[PDB]
RNA sequence: AGUAGAAACAAGGGUG
RNA sequence: CACCCUGCU
């Protein structure tokens, strides 16, 4: 009697055991070296997806460009890059007359914001490329390294202290000719002219995806400078503020948010009365999305968007696309070669990939290079059309909800009548009619006006099917949601932060997964008891009755052997875990404070311990798990012994940026002596315009003065520091 | 005079003065009359704050010096000058400590005579209008304003205060000094865009305008004269989104691939192994593991000096033979150290392959070999499908004779809905305990752990690991299983895919001539035999490797045990919610419910509730025994058509629009694993098994 | 004043001076975290890598003199290993332990005050209220509701101005307080947290918890109360709901 | 050899 | 060569 599991599905509907699919109790997939090749194949799609397009060039720089304006239009069912500008622009001027007032508010909500807004909060994100070190360096870094290597030559305007002028200076930036950089090498200097200049400020790097489950071939993601996450900072609270009140959109969105909203967009349709009017509903993916928007195109609709604002405000949200379009791609790493059977390995350059043939790699890779050749200008490619993934987020999709709303029975001129929802990444299209022709017709017209503005179906992943259970955005409804407890199984386990901030964290995930996604109590009980298991294993803190060896084997043992109620023992110190569904919300201090001892208390709470690492509360009780993108997750526990911090990585010791780490050490000693002044700096970054040690001398004297007035203090402190002041005033 | 500020006065007053003062539109000459009175109100308010010291003794004294000597300190508080929070600081200071109010505009003095707070203010309004417009500025509160004038005026909180005159004449002759002598010069967010970047702007316009100017002015007049209309009436008809039916008949299937046959790629034996026991109190992490090995090994007779039966096709197969001749000899080294590495014999090291990596050499200086080429960028050669797989998945099901998993109890319970789900899942437990899928999770949780931790601490020594479980019985008492040895590598391992290359060694009793596909890298090495019969006894010896996410992976490998039972009691929550009764007991016990699990050639046959949990166990056992890249494209790509297909088993009306493309997809992912292969297989078999 | 010394001891010096002397106030914000390393994008893989090595975690200098370099048995307690980007030290876990039998003991019994919103749910729970369990389908709605057993239902910033005036008296600017309850509670505020020792952060962080308002959406069946939707685990399921009452 | 896969693991720079 | 800095730079 062979087994076989998939004939479950001839008793259990396929969406009552979709659970019993995913394949994510193994491994993902990753990159093993460069990826390159990715970045030219994506490129050269991107220029043929364009081809009868117009060929150009640029009389500043030299990256050919190439203009996938209307043109010609489609002949066939192939990805083309060809929207409509009139369409792209009558299509929210309706969205407009649908919803009066969206575009003046959010205009007027972005431009108080904007400017509102400081520079200092640019140094909170994900990594970024710097263009005076060429390479990717975190985010507060390359911030630093930018205002220095500004402030070296002629500029006079970043000292606001602001943002708005902090972008300015960068706009400024592209008219000096002979800009100054400084090198690290172990600090030499050197110049760079107009040209590579502007060359230099536009380059957005190109990476290798990783990790990503349900593909087969990998992908290649790219990472835009820090010279323009200013203005794309603009462009997406001016979006996002347009997006945030559309039911038709889901980018300034929540979680269950999305279900209840397509739960009330199911209702009405479902609700429709069974009179006439027979529905299906489309579940409908995007392909190649990113590869036929435009600059021109979100260009023009900003054009149209923020028509009737000042001046200051157009010009300035209307930067972005132009600095986006004229923009070029790294190549990427190179290639490793074998050079022969026998002991010979090596890397050939990225640059020498254009000076290079690469016959001897292979002639399908020969292909790659003949085709890319005309786009290299420096090291990189004139990416003129097109976009590669992860640099916009929100427009799209208001594109997207636009020609949706283009489906009403107002405009539509005939019976038919579409509508749904558009999520970035899928789009559920429930038509509307009386006629089986009706819904022929409607899906003809959607697909028509869309491929006029460049989002093409498609057809190899769409399917239509009677409206009561579909699915997208891997939520999977029949007559309603239902749970799939497999996309959070990889969340489930010991969540590497600390011992403490872990703790809890565990428990905090079981407690959503048991309030949400239907985890039943039993499952409850069992996920608590593995988790007890594996942070056993991986912290070595076995029970104490346990003799199981390892290096902390001793100590916990006397711990063990001293104590008249072990209970009160934490659970990384060898105690009993008393976690249920009952105590599930509540961290453990808290719970077994009742049956502690008063000495263990004070060894374990009190504040004189080394191993405490506070820094500023926009990270406390925080931690980032991993998950789409990484969100920032919260816990709660009793701050205790326990919530040490883990080692750095100690290799840029044996290379030629060693000097980085001193300059470091430097500017952190600098700092927490300020900090010695005012605590406060906790909760506020001050704002002040000094030399940072005369807050520290002036409250010095005040603070003295002050405390000799009433507390008890000698005054020969009061003569030794009015001294000492003089002392720190008499160099410079 | 332009710069008459930086021209007579003093310059601390200058720099003092104009840092407070740029601070807007103000340039350092605009109206330039203006900022000589501001300079002028920051020297008489200096002025004012000199010659005034405290005694200890309280009292107020006019003190020449104008600088005290020493052990002293001066009469006024200086609060203008200052910077905007160390203002506030000082002033609150001031607030909680003895005596001070809560001022509400910038203030410019303090004294510790009878604790009050000065404010002072010059300008040409002569005496009241000035002193009344500052009453409307502050009033709300009491405070010692006393204020000066050009000629002689000064007034007091009811003229009532304690100070000498001498200062104050010092203020007229200030006022006096400075009327300019007659005052000889008789008197009383913009964000353009550049040349250069609007140029880069201008290159990115639609093909027909020439300035982004003309472009605005285009936009401005815009309003729906006929687009979508006209153009979709131009767009010719080829581009279409047609409809295609999906009829009752389920379609033809995924064609597989076509080549030679499929191995077993596990990283371990699955149903090949042996296990030698041994009666021992041993708890799960207990006892020495060499030790606990010396003690097994040492319980069979029968060994005899090996032989290569099954050869190792591309290999110097005579090595493996020496490497198996070591591990005795060091056996016998101890009788123990919890750690033993081994002597670089040449049998280990071609088995392990050092100095098998091609110098890292400069490319520069090799661009004349000949053979300069890059490598691999190719496709995987492809398979086909064996039967083994089919037989592995039967026994992994089965009901062994042994416990394998002793859970750590938890807190108490006192809730009644605890005391239900604890009743349930003692019940789930019971039945998902005695599985070899169990066995397999323990045994590689087990290898995994010895192998991250050995790996991280030792990183040029051959480590060697022997394999021992733990598992109880029925009647009570524990055992100890050995299943036989293995061999690690070097194990510099800096990026998170680097491998690390280690020697297996693992007891069987299956000849391997009725099934020599499946061993393509193994090579049996007939070691020993055993006695009932007489049944010779093998050890499949092999090198394999594996990387550094694998083997974290591998260490949490029991959360596949919580994708079964969330599968299962789903099915009892839908069925518990009806029947209005705790239903779990009548769905696990005298259960009749049943659910088809399979296909023989008698039909569907189907199976209880335990025999639905074991072979849920047994999927996500191998979902990461086996896990690879063409077995989630294969499931990402499949959950397309299998939903399809339900849609229309229940009267949906489902309709495609490209169904070759799909298959295209499906088959694209079918290469060379058996654990995809046989997916494609299933998923074949059951779409002609429902056809509706 | 010791701090003054160190002040001028690293004045001294010409690269501390010319850093000094040219960082504006606001360049601190920068300064505060100008880093050459990135975030662990694979938190559990690196953390099963380090707890096999043996000097993984980091802590302050003050070891030395607190805990012995060697152990009662001989083992590794702290190593001469300073850490990079920073001047700590590197320490082994086994010094956490000993710490919790052979450490410095000082008073916590002032401590449930600082976490008073942790103490108050388990006195609650202590308290609760039996009741019987029935099965059923259950009504479910997707609705906004908040989550904290009582509070000021003061504003994010409101509350923010408080904290900044009680615990850091000094630096409050020209804000000043206007409504008479929050008042008095500054002002008992003000008189609680007298007398002990306890980190400055967590603790205003610990009020910031308990003062400002948070909602979320979440799935709802039947009342909303605050001190209910604490104990969603344990009140309604998926096909059930018990009777228990928060106390 | 082995891992694996559209590229790379099978330790790399540093001093005599 | 003989030695030792690295294990996400």
């Amino acid at each position: 009697m062979d087994v076989n599991p998939t004939l479950l599905f001839l008793k259990v509907p396929a969406q009552n055991a979709i659970s019993t699919t995913f394949p994510y109790t193994g491994d993902p997939p990753y990159s093993h070296g460069t990826g390159t090749g990715y970045t030219m194949d994506t490129v050269n799609r991107t220029h043929q997806y364009s081809e009868k397009g117009k060929w150009t060039t640029n009389t500043e720089t030299g990256a050919p460009q190439l203009n996938p304006i209307d043109g010609p239009l489609p002949e066939d069912n192939e990805p083309s890059g060809y929207a409509q500008t009139d369409c792209v622009l009558e299509a929210m001027a309706f969205l407009e007359e649908s919803h009066p007032g969206i575009f003046e508010n959010s205009c007027l909500e972005t431009m108080e914001v904007v400017q509102q807004t400081r520079v200092d909060r640019l140094t909170q994100g994900r990594q970024t490329y710097d263009w005076t070190l060429n390479r990717n360096q975190p985010a507060a870094t390359a911030l630093a390294n930018t205002i220095e290597v500004f402030r070296s030559n002629g500029l006079t305007a970043n000292e606001s202290g602001r943002l708005i002028d902090f972008l300015k200076d960068v706009i400024e930036s592209m008219d000096k000719e002979e800009m100054e950089i400084t090198t690290h090498f172990q600090k030499k200097k050197q110049r760079v002219n107009k040209r590579s200049y502007l060359i230099r400020a536009l380059t957005l790097n190109t990476m290798t995806k990783d990790a990503e489950r349900g593909k087969l071939k990998r992908r290649a993601i790219a990472t835009p400078g820090m010279q323009i996450r200013g203005f794309v900072y603009f462009v997406e609270t001016l979006a996002r503020s347009i997006c945030e009140k559309l039911e038709q959109s889901g980018l300034p969105v929540g979680g269950n948010e999305k279900k209840a909203k397509l739960a009330n967009v199911v209702r009405k349709m479902m609700t429709n009365s069974q009179d006439t009017e027979l529905s299906f509903t489309i579940t409908g993916d995007n392909t190649k999305w990113n590869e036929n928007q435009n600059p021109r195109m979100f260009l023009a609709m900003i054009t149209y968007i923020t028509k009737n604002q000042p001046e200051w405000f157009r010009n300035i949200l209307s930067i972005a696309p132009i600095m986006f379009s004229n923009k070029m791609a790294r190549l990427g790493k190179g290639y490793m070669f074998e050079s022969k059977r026998m002991k010979l390995r090596t890397q050939i350059p990225a640059e020498m990939l254009a000076s290079i043939d690469l016959k001897y790699f292979n002639e399908s890779t020969r292909k790659k290079i003949e085709k890319i050749r005309p786009l290299l200008i420096d090291g990189t490619a004139s990416l003129s059309p097109g976009m590669m993934m992860g640099m916009f987020n929100m427009l799209s999709t208001v594109l997207g909800v636009s020609i949706l709303n283009l489906g009403q029975k107002k405009y539509t001129k005939t019976t038919y009548w579409w509508d749904g929802l558009q999520s970035s990444d899928d789009f559920a299209l429930i038509v509307n009619a009386p006629n089986h022709e009706g819904i022929q017709a409607g899906v003809d017209r959607f697909y028509r006006t869309c491929k006029l503005v460049g989002i093409n179906m498609s057809k190899k992943k769409s399917y239509i099917n009677r409206t009561g259970t579909f699915e997208f955005t891997s939520f999977f409804y029949r007559y309603g949601f239902v749970a799939n407890f497999s996309m959070e199984l990889p969340s489930f386990g010991v969540s590497g932060i600390n011992e403490s901030a872990d703790m809890s964290i565990g428990v905090t995930v079981i407690k959503n997964n048991m309030i949400n996604n239907d985890l039943g109590p039993a499952t409850a009980q069992m996920a608590l008891q593995l988790f007890i298991k594996d942070y056993r294993y991986t912290y070595r803190c076995h029970r104490g009755d346990t003799q199981i060896q390892t290096r902390r084997s001793f100590e916990l043992k006397k711990l063990w052997e001293q104590t008249r109620s072990k209970a009160g023992l934490l659970v990384s110190d060898g105690g009993p875990n008393l976690y249920n569904i009952r105590n599930l919300h509540i961290p453990e201090v808290c719970l077994k404070w009742e049956l502690m001892d008063e000495d263990y208390q004070g060894r374990l709470c009190n504040p004189l311990n080394p191993f405490v690492s506070h820094k500023e509360i926009e990270s406390v009780n925080n931690a980032v798990v991993m998950p789409g993108p990484a969100k920032s997750m919260e816990y709660d526990a009793v701050a205790t012994t326990h919530s040490w911090i883990p080692k750095r990585n100690r290799s840029i010791l044996n290379t030629s940026q060693r000097g980085i780490l001193e300059d470091e050490q430097m500017y952190q000693k600098c700092c927490n002596l300020f900090e010695k002044f005012f605590p406060s700096s906790s909760y506020r970054r001050p704002v002040g315009i000094s030399s940072m040690v005369e807050a520290m001398v002036s409250r010095a004297r005040i603070d003295a003065r002050i405390d000799f007035e009433s507390g008890r203090i000698k005054k020969e402190e009061f003569s030794e520091i009015m001294k000492i002041c003089s002392t720190i005033e008499e160099l410079r | 005079m332009e710069d008459f500020v930086r021209q007579c006065f003093n310059p601390m007053i200058v720099e003092l003065a104009e840092k407070a003062m740029k601070e807007y539109g103000e340039d350092l000459k605009i109206e330039t009359n203006k900022f000589a009175a501001i300079c002028t109100h920051l020297e008489v308010c200096f002025m004012y704050s000199d010659f005034h010291f405290i005694n200890e003794q309280g009292e107020s004294i006019v003190v020449e010096l104008d600088d005290p000597n020493a052990l002293l300190k001066h009469r006024f508080e200086i609060i203008e000058g200052r910077d905007r929070t160390m203002a506030w600081t000082v002033v609150n200071s001031i607030c909680n400590t003895t005596g001070a109010e809560k001022p509400k505009f910038l203030p410019d003095l303090y004294d510790y005579k009878e604790n009050r707070f000065i404010e002072i203010g010059v300008t040409r309004r002569e005496v009241h209008i000035y002193y009344l417009e500052k009453a409307n500025k502050i009033k709300s509160e009491n405070t010692h304003i006393h204020i000066f004038s050009f000629t002689g005026e000064e007034m007091a909180t009811k003229a009532d205060y304690t100070l000498d005159e001498e200062s104050r004449a010092r203020i007229k002759t200030r006022l006096f000094t400075i009327r300019q002598e007659m005052a000889n010069r008789g008197l009383w967010e913009r964000f353009e865009i550049t040349g250069t970047m609007r140029r880069l702007a201008d290159q990115s316009l639609p093909p027909n305008f020439s300035c982004l100017e003309n472009f605005r002015a285009y936009v401005d007049g815009f309003e729906p004269n006929g687009c979508i209309e006209g153009k979709l009436s131009q767009m010719s008809k080829e581009v279409n989104a047609k409809i295609e039916p999906f009829l009752k008949t389920t379609p033809r299937p995924i064609k597989l691939p076509d080549g030679p046959p499929c191995f077993q790629r596990s990283k371990f034996l699955l149903m090949d192994a042996l296990k030698l026991s041994i009666e021992d109190p041993s708890h799960e992490g207990e006892g020495i593991p060499l030790y606990d090995a010396i003690k097994c090994m040492r319980t069979f007779f029968g060994w005899k000096e090996p032989y290569i039966v099954k050869p190792h096709e591309r290999g110097i197969n005579s090595n493996y033979l020496l490497s198996w001749k070591q591990v005795l000899a060091e056996l016998q080294d101890i009788e123990i150290p919890r750690t033993k590495n081994m002597k670089k014999t040449s049998q280990l090291k071609w088995a392990l392959g050092e100095n098998m990596a091609p110098e890292k050499v400069d490319f520069d200086n090799c661009r004349d070999i000949s053979d300069l080429k890059q490598y691999d960028s190719d496709e995987p050669e492809l398979r086909s499908l064996s039967s083994w797989i089919q037989n592995e998945f039967n026994k992994a099901c089965e009901l062994t004779d042994s416990i394998w998993i002793e859970l750590d109890e938890i807190g108490e319970d006192v809730a009644p809905i605890e005391y239900i789900a604890s009743m349930r899942r003692n019940y789930f437990t019971a039945e998902v305990s005695h599985c070899r899928a169990t066995e397999y999770i323990m045994k590689g949780v087990y290898i995994n752990t010895a192998l991250l931790n050995a790996s991280c601490a030792a990183m040029d020594d051959f480590q060697l690991i022997p394999m021992i479980s733990k598992c109880r019985t029925k009647e009570g008492r524990r055992k100890t299983n050995l299943y036989g040895f293995i061999i690690k590598g070097r194990s510099h391992l800096r990026n998170d895919t680097d491998v690390v290359n280690f020697v297996s060694m693992e007891f069987s009793l299956t000849d391997p001539r009725l099934e020599p596909h499946k061993w393509e890298k193994y090579c049996v090495l007939e070691i020993g035999d055993m006695l009932l019969m007489s049944r010779p006894m093998f050890l499949y010896v092999r090198t394999n490797g594996t990387s550094k996410i694998k083997m974290k992976w591998g260490m949490e490998m029991r959360r596949c045990l919580l994708q079964s039972l969330q599968q299962i009691e789903s099915m009892i929550e839908a069925e518990s919610s009806v029947k209005e009764k705790d239903m779990t007991k009548e769905f696990f016990e005298n259960k009749s419910e049943t659910w088809p699990i399979g296909e023989s050639p008698k039909g569907v046959e189907e199976g209880s509730i335990g025999k639905v949990c074991r072979t849920l166990l047994a999927k996500s056992v191998f979902n990461s025994l086996y896990a690879s890249p063409q077995l989630e494209g294969f499931s990402a790509e499949s959950r397309k058509l299998l939903l399809v297909v339900q849609a229309l088993r229940d009267n949906l009306e489902p309709g495609t629009f490209d169904l070759g493309g799909l298959y295209e997809a499906i088959e694209e992912c079918l290469i060379n694993d058996p654990w995809v292969l046989l997916n494609a297989s299933w998923f074949n078999s059951f779409l002609t098994h429902a056809l509706r | 004043m010791e701090r003054i010394k160190e002040l001028r001891n690293l004045m001294s010096q010409s690269r501390t001076r010319e850093i000094l002397t040219k960082t504006t106030v606001d360049h601190m914000a920068i300064i505060k975290k100008y880093t050459s390393g990135r975030q662990e994008k694979n938190p559990s893989l690196r953390m099963k890598w380090m707890m096999a090595m043996k000097y993984p975690i980091t802590a302050d200098k003050r070891i030395t003199e607190m805990v012995p370099e060697r152990n009662e048995q001989g083992q590794t307690l702290w190593s001469k290993m300073s850490d990079a980007g920073s001047d700590r030290v590197m320490v082994s876990p086994l010094a956490v332990t000993w710490w919790n039998r052979n450490g410095p003991v000082t008073s916590t019994v002032h401590y449930p005050k600082v976490y008073k919103t942790y103490f108050d749910k388990v006195e609650r729970l202590k308290h609760g209220t039996f009741g019987p369990v029935h099965f059923r389908n259950q009504v479910k709605i997707r609705r906004r509701v908040d989550i904290n057993p009582g509070h000021a239902d003061l504003s994010a910033k409101e509350a923010q101005d408080v904290i900044m005036e009680v615990v850091f008296p000094n630096e409050v600017g020209a804000r000043i307080l206007t409504s008479e309850s929050q008042l008095t509670i500054t002002k008992e505020k003000k008189e609680e947290l007298q007398d002990c020792k306890i980190s400055p952060l967590m603790v205003a962080y610990m009020l910031e918890r308990e003062l400002v308002r948070k909602t979320r959406f979440l799935p709802v069946a039947g009342g909303t109360s605050s001190v209910y939707i604490e104990v969603l685990h344990l009140t309604q399921g998926t096909c059930w709901e018990q009777m228990y009452t928060p106390g």
